[PDB]
């Protein structure tokens, strides 16, 4: 039974890292999605400072 | 120059709710004596001025941190012509609580479906003449 009880130790410890790991899988997943929308939102600045620059470049050469 | 607000904003089409939630602000200005201001926000739905919704009063921060929640039973067709504000107020035991900022958020602007955060810049609130009547005459 040492051989079993032994094995059933290690199934144990297994369970408990694997809570941890769901714990922290969610965590992760979680502050991805933020940081997804976080980029989202620095694309639609960026784009918008783009083509605020193009026309402020254009307006600026067409004084020359 | 105050300083800027973090805060969350979607809606539950399950219960028909407005969820708005308070996060937090930073780089306030202190108007206070420690070199620190006594922070609050009040939130309310900028279209009717009833049922407002104050934070917890935060003591000599000028980075408070509220994460509170507040949930405006209102529907979805009413909604897009409603704003919301939320206005950063300083407290003061012996006096008038001063105005720090203000916020007003155009729900006609504002896209449901992804749960929206945002940082935005606090701006100086509103103090034009009273009567805002007119006579029209002739003179000969
Ligand atoms: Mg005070």
């Amino acid at each position: 039974m040492a051989r079993e009880n032994e094995m059933d130790e290690n199934l144990e410890q297994v369970s408990g890292i694997i809570g941890n790991l769901r714990h922290m899988a969610l965590d992760m997943g979680n502050e991805i999605d933020t940081q997804n929308r976080q980029i989202d939102r620095i694309m639609e600045k960026a784009d918008s400072n783009k083509t605020r620059i193009d026309e402020a470049n254009q307006r600026a050469t067409k004084m020359l | 120059k105050l300083g800027k607000l973090q805060y969350s904003l979607d809606y539950d089409f399950q219960n028909n709710q407005l969820l708005v939630g308070i996060i937090q602000a930073a780089e306030l200005p202190a108007l206070d004596m420690g070199g620190t201001s006594d922070p609050y926000v009040k939130v309310f739905l900028l279209p009717d001025k009833k049922k407002k919704f104050e934070t917890k009063v935060h003591r000599k921060t000028l980075n408070p941190v509220f994460n509170e929640q507040f949930t405006f039973k209102v529907p979805y067709s009413e909604l897009g012509g409603k704003t919301l504000v939320m206005a950063v107020y300083d407290f003061d035991r012996f006096s008038k609580h001063d105005i720090i900022g203000e916020f007003k958020v155009p729900m006609n602007t504002v896209d449901f479906g992804h749960v929206t955060e945002e940082w935005r810049d606090l701006q100086s609130a509103e103090k034009e003449q009273e009567k805002l009547g007119d006579i029209c005459f002739s003179l000969r």
